[PDB]
């Protein structure tokens, strides 16, 4: 199995801060990253694809970017409704396998 | 639209199994993938297996293929997880989340938190 790992389990920040979330793989991956994000209702949605594809219904404000083994996630400008749990997910080998996720919380 | 619903919460005795349902909705059922996945917090997302409801042919994580058993039910459009031998280790968040437009986690349904007491 790949490995997946985003070293920082929580993250805090004030909003319209600039965040990033990294994600490490245990081998190179090609480029086949996605990025979910678990809204504090539950519902999780596909946000990023092949690791800089934005899907349908997303806002502008996230990007993603990588190569080989490394991995983020970035939003320019923090908004209230960007509080959740960010996972991100290899899609070149099954089993497929996910990250550990990242909180990210106010202040 | 397209939609999965599980129910919200399962409440399992250890040693006993479980069943859990993951009805669809707006889009034909036999064309497209249903893969559950497990969140324990704080222990990672874990990819259980798929299954090809128009074949019935299914794909395990062989770490869960002692443990899962997945199953559909074409003429309902529901899509079934059959937990067996329920221990503490099982408790988690239980996802369906189904393939569309070529990606595979296209639509998740609301998950299903298992609890055995």
């Amino acid at each position: 199995d790949i490995q997946m790992t985003q070293t920082t389990s929580s993250l805090s920040a004030s909003l319209g801060d600039r965040v990033t979330i990294s994600c490490r793989a245990s081998q190179d991956i090609n480029n086949y990253l996605n990025w979910y994000q678990q809204k504090p209702d539950g519902t999780v949605k596909l946000l990023i694809h092949y690791t800089s594809r934005l899907h349908s219904g997303v806002p502008s404000r996230f990007s993603g970017s990588g190569s080989g083994t490394d991995y983020s996630l970035t939003i320019s400008n923090l908004e209230q409704e960007d509080i959740a749990t960010y996972f991100c997910q290899q899609g070149n080998t099954l089993p497929w396998t996910f990250g550990g996720g990242t909180k990210l919380e106010i202040k | 639209q397209v939609q999965l619903q599980q129910p919200g919460a399962e409440l399992v005795k250890p040693g006993t199994s479980v069943k859990l349902s993951c009805k669809a909705s707006g889009y034909n059922f036999t064309s497209y993938w249903i893969n559950w996945v497990k969140l324990r917090p704080g222990q990672g997302l874990e990819w259980i297996g798929d299954i090809y409801p128009g074949s019935g042919i299914t794909n395990y994580n062989e770490k869960f293929k002692s443990k899962a058993t997945l199953t559909v039910d074409t003429s309902s459009s529901t899509a079934y997880m059959q937990l067996s031998s329920l221990a503490s280790e099982d408790s988690a968040l239980y996802y369906c989340a189904g393939q569309y437009g070529n990606l595979w986690f296209a639509y998740w349904g609301q998950g299903t938190l298992v609890t055995v007491s």
